[PDB]
C-alpha cells in the first residue's frame, strides 16, 4: 500500500482524475492498457499502476516490443531450462516466466511485429508456457499493461495487427489527455524543469520569467507535447547561460535558420 | 527459401585444455598408459 | 453438467444444446459453425464431457494463429523419425489428444498441404508418419469447428473440397446473441455478481431503464466474449452499492 | 478393376472411357480438359492402371495448395543440404514417382517459371532439382489436369507456347455433369446403395416422387461432389429401411 509518489506533477483537473482513474484500477489484476501521443508523459504511469498494487512485491521488467529478434522470439519470450555450457548448472532465465507475481510492461504494442503478435497471443490467457525442450509447461501469473501511441482501430481495419490480441487484451483502456489540452501546469511543469535544469548545467539560480515568455508559452499548439515543454524549457535556457537578468527569450523549434 | 544471415538456437557444447587432457586419457592402453603416467610422476613430486 | 457454465433460453441456445446430447454418443467427428466470439470454445466443453468422451484427455488447439511448417509439425512431427537437428522431437498435440476428446480450432484458416493430410487423419483410423511406415490407430474424437462459411472457400479453392465434402454430415449452428434477446438480461445479471464479488462489493444494484434500452438496441458484433468484457468494464465504472447503473461503455476509444 | 466406380451410361463418357484404353499403352503426355468436381482425376486413376506397368508409384497430390516458390519445394525439392531450410537431400517429386507416372491439379495454377521448368524437363528428363549438380534424368508419363480455357493464357500470354503445345500431345476433354441426363438415377441409386451398406442398414427402401423432382430440377455444380455429397448425407438424415426416402438435404450450410 506505500506509495512512491514520484513526480505527479498534474495541476490539470483533468491529470487529477487521470491519477483518479488508474489509482482504482491499480489493485486490479486485468489487462490494461495506456495510450498516448507523440508528447504525453505515459512511462511513468506504467509504474504507478504497479507501484500502487498489492504485488507492489513484484519485479517489473518491462520489454521492449518492437526490438526483439525474429529469430530468437520463440528463446527470448519463453527460455530452455537447459541453459549452455553443456551438463552446465545455470538454468536459462525467461521472458514471461521473469515477471511472475509482478506487472509485465509491452511498450509500441502497435509496431509490435506480426510474428510477435501471434506468439503472444495464446499465452495471454492460458498461463502456460514451455521452454524449448521437455514436455513440461508451468502457469504464470502476470499482470499485462500494454502503453501504446499508435491508433489500434486503423490498425485492424488494415490488417497489419491482428484485431483478436487487441479485443482481448485490457477490458478498460487509460485515456491520456495532450499538453495543449492541460493548459494549466505549464506554469508549474516550465518552473519545475527548469529548476532541475539550473543544477545540469550549473548555474545557481533563475532570473524569473518575462510576461512575454508566458504569452509564447501559453500560445501555441505544441505538436509532440510533454516532452516538448521540457525541450523549449531546457534549451531556452542553458541557452541564456546567466543569473543576472531575467529570461526574455523562448524558442520553439531550433530550426529555422535566422 | 531466402538467403540471410539469422540466429538460430538449441544446442550444447563446453571444453577446455586441461579436460582436454583427460578425455584423451582413456583412449589408449593400460601398458601405453602407464608410461605416460609414469612421466607424469617424475614431474609431480606430491604424487605417488 | 457441465452446462450451467453457458445458460440460454431463446429456443435457440436450446435447440444447440438439444443437439449436443443426441450426438454426444458418436465418437466419430463433428463440424462446429459459429460467429468469433459465440460457443465455439464453451460448447467444446460439453462434447467432452458428455459420458460417452467424458474419460479423456482433451486437447484444443488453435490453427488461425499458427504458421506454415509449425502448424504440421505440432499435430505430428518427427514423433518416431529420426533425422538429423531437430532435437528433442516431439509427437504433438494430435498424438497428445489421442484417447481424449480433441478440438483444433479455426480449420478453414489453414495451409493447404496440411488440410490435405488432416482429411486423411479423420478416415479410416490412419495416421501418417515420417519415420516408420506404421501408422497409429487411436480413436481419438476431435470435431472440426470452423466459423466461416467453409463452401466458399472451396469454390475458389481456397479449401481442400474432400476434408469438408466428408465431414459435413454433423453440421452444428451457434446462432449470436444478436438473435438471443432474452440470454442477455441473465447473463448480464450473472457477470455482474461476479465482477463485484471479484471487488469485494456489498451487492449487485441491478439495472435502469435506460441501461436496458441500450443493451438491447446495442448491436453486440462479440457475444460473451464481448459482452462481458463490456459488462465487467460498467461494473468498475461505478464502483459503489447504492443506485443502480446507468453508465455503460461499448467502446473505450471514445471521449466522455 | 477397382469395383469400376462411376460407370456413366451416357455414350460420351462411354467414348471418353474408349479412348483412355489407346492411351493408357504408349508413354505419351496427356491433358484432361474437364470441370472441378467433374472428371476428378478418376480418369487419372485409370491411366497410370491401365498403363504397362502399375508397379510404378502413382504419388500424385499435385494441389496447388501452395501458392508459389513452395510448389518448387513440393517439386523438384532442394539438394544435399545447401540453402536456408535444408537439413538433408530432398529428391522431391520425379525422383519419387519414378518408373511411375505423375498427375496435375490445376497445372493452369502454377507460376510461368513452374511451366518452364516443366517443358524442359520433360524431353530430356533430366531435372535440376532446384539445389544443382549434374543433370538427372528419368522416365516420367506427365499427366495434367486443368478447368478453364487454356488457350485463353496462350492468347493473353499467361502459358508458355512451347510448353501448352508440347504438353497437351492429347486432350481429353470430359463431361459435365448436367450433360448427363438419366444417369442421375443411376448415380443416386449406387450412391443410395452402397451408403445403406456402409451404415450397415438392411436393405434399401427405394425413392419417391418428390425427391425425385428435386434432382431433376437441380443445376448441380459438382459432377461426382455436389450430388454425392447429398445422397448420402440423405441417406444418414434417414436413417431406416421401413420408409422409403422423401427429405433431400440439398445445402448443408443452410440456417435451421
Ligand atoms: N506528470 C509528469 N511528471 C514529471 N515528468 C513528466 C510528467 N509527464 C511527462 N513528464 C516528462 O516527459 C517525459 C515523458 O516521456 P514518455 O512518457 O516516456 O513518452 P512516451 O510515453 O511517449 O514514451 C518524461 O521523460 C518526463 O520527464
Ligand atoms: N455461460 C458462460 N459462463 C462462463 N463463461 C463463459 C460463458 N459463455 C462464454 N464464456 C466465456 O467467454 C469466452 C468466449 O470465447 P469465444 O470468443 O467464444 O472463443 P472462440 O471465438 O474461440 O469461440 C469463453 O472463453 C468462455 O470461457
Amino acid at each position: 500500500m506505500a506509495e512512491y509518489k514520484d513526480n505527479l506533477l498534474g495541476e490539470a483537473n483533468s491529470f487529477l482524475e487521470v491519477l483518479e482513474q488508474v489509482s482504482h484500477l491499480a489493485p486490479l489484476d486485468k489487462p490494461v492498457l495506456i495510450i498516448g501521443e507523440r508528447g504525453t508523459g505515459k512511462e511513468l504511469i506504467a509504474s504507478r499502476l504497479h507501484y500502487l498494487s498489492s504485488r507492489w512485491q513484484g519485479p517489473f521488467i518491462s520489454l521492449n516490443c518492437a526490438a526483439l529478434n525474429e529469430n530468437l522470439l520463440d528463446s527470448e519470450l519463453f527460455g530452455h531450462e537447459a541453459g549452455a555450457f553443456t551438463g552446465a548448472q545455470k538454468r536459462h532465465p525467461g521472458r514471461f516466466e521473469r515477471a511472475d507475481g509482478g506487472t509485465l510492461f509491452l511498450d509500441e504494442l502497435a509496431t509490435a511485429p506480426m510474428m510477435v503478435q501471434e506468439k503472444l497471443l495464446r499465452v495471454i490467457e492460458y498461463g502456460e508456457l514451455e521452454r524449448v525442450g521437455g514436455s513440461q509447461p508451468l502457469q504464470v501469473n502476470v499482470r499485462l499493461v500494454c502503453a501504446t501511441n499508435a491508433d489500434l482501430p486503423a490498425m485492424v481495419n488494415e490488417g497489419t495487427f491482428r484485431a483478436d490480441l487487441l479485443d482481448r487484451l485490457a477490458f478498460d483502456v487509460v485515456q491520456l489527455p495532450p499538453l495543449r489540452e492541460r493548459e494549466s501546469d505549464i506554469m508549474l511543469m516550465a518552473e519545475y524543469f527548469a529548476i532541475q535544469m539550473c543544477r545540469e548545467i550549473k548555474l545557481p539560480l533563475f532570473p524569473g520569467f518575462t510576461e512575454r515568455a508566458r504569452e509564447t508559452l501559453l500560445n501555441y499548439r505544441w505538436p509532440g507535447n510533454i516532452r516538448e515543454l521540457k525541450n523549449v524549457v531546457e534549451r531556452s535556457v542553458y541557452r541564456h547561460g546567466t543569473s543576472d537578468y531575467p529570461l526574455d527569450d523562448i524558442i520553439i523549434d531550433p530550426f529555422k535558420r535566422r | 527459401m531466402k538467403q540471410g544471415l539469422q540466429l538460430r538456437l538449441s544446442q550444447q557444447l563446453a571444453m577446455t585444455p586441461q579436460l582436454q587432457q583427460a578425455i584423451r586419457l582413456l583412449q589408449l592402453s593400460t601398458l601405453e598408459l602407464q608410461q605416460e603416467l609414469q612421466q607424469a610422476l617424475e614431474s609431480n613430486p606430491l604424487l605417488e
